């Protein structure tokens, strides 16, 4: 129970954070990924004086604050404003204290070694966790699936990723990164809505454009003949109540901002697509691995939600793959928290314990140690 | 092994062999358990009396009031040992020796409901009947392990107990070899001396129709299922529990007899299951507080939660069967801990504490040509107990040595064993890359398996590939326990450790009509919140990862428990497995001593100076040596005399 | 039964171990002759760390091991690694103890003295094998044909060879080896099929160009007007479907394969060929000796398999040998194993009892013993 009970994981991104205990079955924490820092200076009624904010209350208090990102397309760009999310993340949001808390921790794709020994200087040496790990999201993500070879595409925030894994080892040489997620996705949704004769004037008016996305999109499957359906006018079409009144309506677009993920043309990038990009990665993997991959597509993430992602996908890979081979889109419902959940199996977990690494282990190997 | 035997044939039971006590079973009756030996015994040094259990048990006590310290009574031998009855036998002397409820003492359903001396007592057998079963070896064997703790007050008199419950038999309940079987319960209820019983359960008295629980044998010659019965009810009484509670336990053991009769057909065309009629379901259900579709359709179509959602999944005719039968194990059992925290409940009493006795009963390694998970962590147990006592032996001798002023070094004797248990209990030991393949959704034992080698194989001493041939049946790995090299087959483990359970059903127990069938569920109902999406780690909302996380914090909670204590030993011994008074087989009794301790304990004293006299016991059969001065020297200072 | 039952028979080979009971009309064991040893430090989900890896676990598993060979055209070359193969054989492969099993072992033509003498070593002092016994490989092949005397073209994975036998004495002066067999075919189809407009890029591609290999090619009778048949293009062609839907067409190809076996030109190999090879062997025979080594040409080895091999051999020595002579080219069946059967049978035999060589002799004799 010592540690049974006390492991955390927390999940790093580019948009959000997920964190909680391991053992639980979802994040216990999601906010943004946000550090504000006031414009002016003054208070709230009853508060003192704030130097910063984080996750939602930044959000919220965003008109007299200069947000700030601290993680660029996946990677750590500013470690000041990573160890304040960080701060919020045990202090007040698990409300724990992390000087007795395993800390399971994640990082990107092809985090540069550097990081790594960071987080690591960071988690030890300023919040003196009894002991931490890190380890990289995709692989959470397929063994939280069950499995240990597959490839899976994670798209969340701001990166996209194709990490192809065999028997754990994600394969550093086949990986591809993409960077338009689904902060591009609001923001094409948004000209496309605007563009269908709308104004989102307010920044009430702006926050809600995402969760239209998030509510009403779609990725169809023949989306050349859904355009030609858009036309002849069925009852495609679909209306959203914004705050008030105002009854907005999405018929046709709805579509057009998922079928971006796999034509990066409608937004000017020249950057292959989603399906081409499995196909890439798998065609840069061994030859021998390449029927095991192809039966095991694993998608995880926010963007990946899109209903008929997988079908489309499905169809676009059996159409590039040699007949001889056998394609499976695997989509779970939790998706959104795979990364998270893979991570609290694997923290949870009774083999675990002797891949921990220890405040022993550290003062005595410096940050090499979790290193690998 | 020739002191034992010369004794028994004399019929002398109880012979000491250093710290130890040893007993081995009569096999018939003796005047030992006497009432006037009780007494005898009450305030007698070891030395002043002749080998007995009492010694053990009064001197505890006696200790316990000199030294101000915490007591404990380890006993242990095999399954036909009779270490029960030795248990019950200790604590009965407990309850006697310091009662005195002043009130509840008086001959007016005395020893009824209502008091403990009683309900300490009456608590036996309960868990007896739930916990206890006819084996091949014993007639009442317990298929459980246990740990009470006797709180005893300041003045000396009881204050309170406390019970813990260490690996059930689950098996039992759905499986039985063809020499045995299943729980007393079973059997009791179906007696008849109860007759609603039947129709209230909905039942018969023919156990034939109960597949769970006649696989094996149905009827023993040396027990009375209608007697029991009644000891077992009332003692439900006495010991608390709500009518209702007392109806669930009854209704509630039924419906598990039920389950075992629920059968499923493949539905036409399709590999799936469906169910085979709704006879059987009805009344499960019923029993149960449930609905019977429900119930049928989680059970056929169990609907699960892959990724951020709920996927309904399709079962198997064998799988559902299964699965039916993993809850009604699952249920059995923690109805079974439920009893027990309610008995101590019960047992709870407002007065002051200062300290305890704790008396455990638990086997003793033992070794199979095949051995499973269940042995290593029995094995385990055991082997740490070993280590327990070869330093408290060595810290004992270390004193005389220092008392008398002779010059003898040594180091721990436990160390020897530190090499096996870190490779079980430390991190990227056994149990670790055990528990962490169970979080790989598409681990296999096989996967398990190299990952022990990977890692532990020509790098560890205590780690060996098997031997797979003699009387042994596979080969997966063996260890080198002090005892002795056991081959373990790793197959079932990961399963077995991951306690598979549909949770949709387990979604219906959570909010059955039945309260208590309700509650038994209610610590898997707040850890799902943990565990929401597919892949991951269970123990985020509080649920289990490993099937053998807790074995670990309970048997850490226990051998710290037993630390805070002055160890107190008794091993139980089994002559024949033939039943024969009187009667010793050689290499059988040979095994146990070595597997025991006992011989480790003479090894130990064979360092060196063997044979080693407590000073009582040394004036008293010498005194007369010269007579005169030995006698003064032996009464003016129980040591300073021998000296 | 005693040893009736237990009589084990290994054949050591450059490519495959084949392995079993004398008694069994085929080997129970057959695996690559391979000793991997990981390039890496890591594990297999729920195995340990493992040092080493012998025959289907190390092709499996080839990527991160580096593989090697024991058996250098059928020579033994190194010994640790070899050690490690037989162990793998006792006691994962038959799982036996050999300790109480007598074991008829093979060795090569012209088996260095040295070697029969270690081998013997490390059968009698490190396996501690009750009996042992090494046949020459040509002996047991002709022997399973039921005959004494005879010309065997021997012929596997690294090494060919012609052994001329009389009355069981194989003729040390008159053995031929030639340095070119199954794997040196098969990376020569590989060549001749992506110089037909193909790639074996993966490891899943490569692998099977062996399948390709031994499935549908060829030897052809009139090579010549073979590739000219091919050219009029008749239904000659063969298109075999890859692990995908990627069906390969080989029509010609699918001969030029075993005619460099007669032709070693082909690749770069100025040696003679097969059949002028079992010739030379023969004119360099004893005179009166020479009729019987012409009607008794025995055919073994996994190489010599491919069909129309024994027709084209039939009319190769034909037309070299003097008309008065009468030509036979015995083939069998079950050849890729004639070998280890031909042992079979001899170790089972109720004669071959006062031939095993002991540990009363060893002990008594030292290597020298058995080596004859």
């Amino acid at each position: 129970d010592e540690d049974e009970t006390t492991a955390l994981v927390c999940d790093n991104g580019s948009g959000l954070v997920k964190a909680g205990f391991a053992g639980d079955d979802a994040p216990r924490a999601v906010f943004p990924s946000i550090v504000g820092r006031p414009r002016h200076q003054g208070v709230m009624v009853g508060m003192g004086q704030k130097d910063s904010y984080v996750g939602d209350e930044a959000q919220s208090k965003r008109g007299i604050l200069t947000l700030k990102y601290p993680i660029e397309h996946g990677i750590i760009t500013n470690w000041d404003d990573m160890e304040k999310i960080w701060h919020h993340t045990f202090y007040n949001e698990l409300r724990v204290a992390p000087e007795e808390h395993p800390t399971l921790l994640t990082e990107a794709p092809l985090n540069p070694k550097a990081n790594r020994e960071k987080m690591t200087q960071i988690m030890f040496e300023t919040f003196n966790v009894p002991a931490m790990y890190v380890a990289i999201q995709a692989v959470l993500s397929l063994y939280a699936s069950g499995r240990t070879t597959g490839i899976v595409l994670d798209s969340g925030d701001g990166v996209t990723h194709n990490v192809p894994i065999y028997e754990g080892y994600a394969l550093p040489h086949a990986i591809m990164r993409l960077d338009l997620a689904g902060r591009d996705l609001t923001d094409y949704l948004m000209k496309i809505l605007t563009e269908r004769g709308y104004s989102f004037v307010t920044t009430a008016e702006r926050e809600i454009v995402r969760d239209i996305k998030e509510k009403l999109c779609y990725v169809a499957l023949d989306f050349e003949n859904e355009m030609a359906t858009a036309a002849s006018s069925s009852s495609l079409e679909k209306s959203y109540e914004l705050p008030d009144g105002q009854v907005i309506t999405i018929g046709n677009e709805r579509f057009r901002c998922p079928e971006t993920l796999f034509q990066p043309s409608f937004i000017g990038m020249e950057s292959a697509g989603i399906h081409e990009t499995t196909y890439n990665s798998i065609m840069k993997c061994d030859i021998d691995i390449r029927k095991d991959l192809y039966a095991n597509n694993v998608m995880s993430g926010g963007t990946t939600m899109y209903p008929g992602i997988a079908d489309r996908m499905q169809k676009e890979i059996t159409a590039l793959a040699p007949s001889t081979m056998k394609i499976k889109i695997i989509a779970p419902p939790e998706r959104k928290y795979s990364v998270w959940i893979g991570g609290s199996i694997l923290a949870s977990l009774s083999t675990f314990q002797q891949m921990w690494i220890t405040k022993q282990e550290y003062d005595e190997a410096g940050p090499s140690i979790v290193h690998r | 092994l020739y002191n034992l035997k010369e004794r028994y044939a004399a019929w002398m039971i109880y012979t000491y062999s250093g710290l130890f006590c040893v007993t081995v079973n009569p096999y018939k009756w003796l005047p030992v358990y006497n009432p006037k030996v009780v007494l005898a015994y009450r305030g007698k040094k070891r030395q002043e009396a002749p080998p007995h259990i009492f010694s053990i048990s009064d001197n505890a006590y006696q200790f316990m009031l000199t030294d101000r310290e915490n007591q404990s009574i380890l006993i242990t031998g095999e399954s036909g040992a009779g270490k029960t009855v030795n248990t019950k036998r200790v604590i009965q002397y407990f309850a006697t020796i310091a009662a005195s409820g002043e009130k509840k003492k008086e001959e007016q359903s005395g020893k009824m409901q209502g008091t403990l001396e009683d309900q300490i007592i009456s608590a036996n057998p309960l868990l007896e009947a739930f916990g206890n079963a006819k084996t091949v070896r014993n007639d009442n064997s317990s298929r459980f392990g246990k740990f009470i703790r006797i709180h005893f007050g300041a003045t000396g008199k009881l204050a309170s107990a406390d019970i813990e419950t260490y690996l059930l038999e689950k098996s039992r309940v759905t499986f039985q070899l063809p020499a045995e079987r299943s729980y007393h319960i079973f059997y009791q209820i179906m007696s008849n001396k109860k007759p609603e019983l039947i129709d209230m359960l909905l039942i018969t008295t023919n156990p034939y129709d109960y597949h769970y629980v006649s696989e094996g044998e149905i009827t023993v010659p040396s027990i009375d299922d209608q007697e029991e019965l009644m000891a077992t009810d009332s003692a439900i009484d006495i010991l608390g529990f709500s009518a209702d509670e007392k109806t669930a336990i009854y209704k509630l053991t039924g419906a598990v007899m039920h389950y075992g009769n629920l059968k499923f057909k493949q539905k036409q065309r399709e590999e799936q299951a469906e169910p085979d009629g709704t006879e059987v379901a009805d009344k499960a259900a019923y029993l149960m507080g449930l609905n019977s579709a429900e119930l049928l359709k989680a059970l056929c179509y169990p609907r699960v939660g892959v990724g951020n959602e709920a996927v309904t999944k399709g079962e198997t005719v064998s799988e559902v069967h299964n699965s039916v039968g993993a809850l009604a194990k699952a249920v059995y059992e923690k109805m079974f801990l439920w009893m027990v925290i309610r008995i101590n409940q019960q047992l709870d009493t407002k007065q002051p504490r200062q300290y305890f006795i704790g008396v455990l009963d638990i086997a003793g390694f033992e070794i199979f040509d095949f051995n499973s998970f269940e042995q290593l962590c029995i094995n385990f147990t055991n082997e740490k107990l070993q280590q327990f006592f070869n330093h408290h032996m060595f810290v004992l001798e270390q004193e005389e040595y220092k008392k008398e002023g002779i010059e003898w070094e040594f180091i721990d004797f436990g160390m020897d064993l530190a090499a096996c248990i870190e490779l079980i209990e430390k991190p990227m030991g056994i149990f670790s890359i055990l528990e962490e393949e169970c979080m790989f959704p598409k681990a296999t034992d096989t996967s398990f398996k190299n990952k022990l080698y990977d890692e532990h194989l020509g790098k560890s001493n205590n780690f060996q590939k098997p031997k797979p041939a003699k009387g042994k049946a596979e080969a997966h790995f063996s260890l080198v326990h002090y005892a002795g090299t056991v081959d373990y087959n790793i197959s079932g483990w990961l399963e077995k450790n991951k306690d598979p359970l549909n949770e949709t059903v387990i979604g219906l127990y959570q909010k059955s009509s039945v309260k208590t069938l309700a509650l038994l569920f209610a610590t898997y109902g707040g850890e799902a919140e943990g565990g929401g999406g597919k892949k991951g780690g269970k123990k985020k909302g509080s649920s289990f990862q490993t099937v053998s996380a807790l074995f670990r914090e309970n048997l850490n909670k226990l051998m710290a428990n037993l630390r805070s204590t002055h160890p107190h030993f008794v091993r139980c011994i089994i002559p024949n497995e033939t039943k024969t008074p009187g009667a010793m087989e050689h290499e059988l009794v040979l095994h146990q001593l070595r597997c025991n301790g006992v011989l480790e304990g003479i090894r130990i004293c064979r360092k060196g100076f063997p044979s080693r006299v407590l000073y009582a016991d040394f004036k008293q059969r010498y005194r007369v040596l010269n007579a005169s001065a030995i006698p003064e020297g032996q009464f003016m200072d129980s040591k300073k005399a021998s000296e």
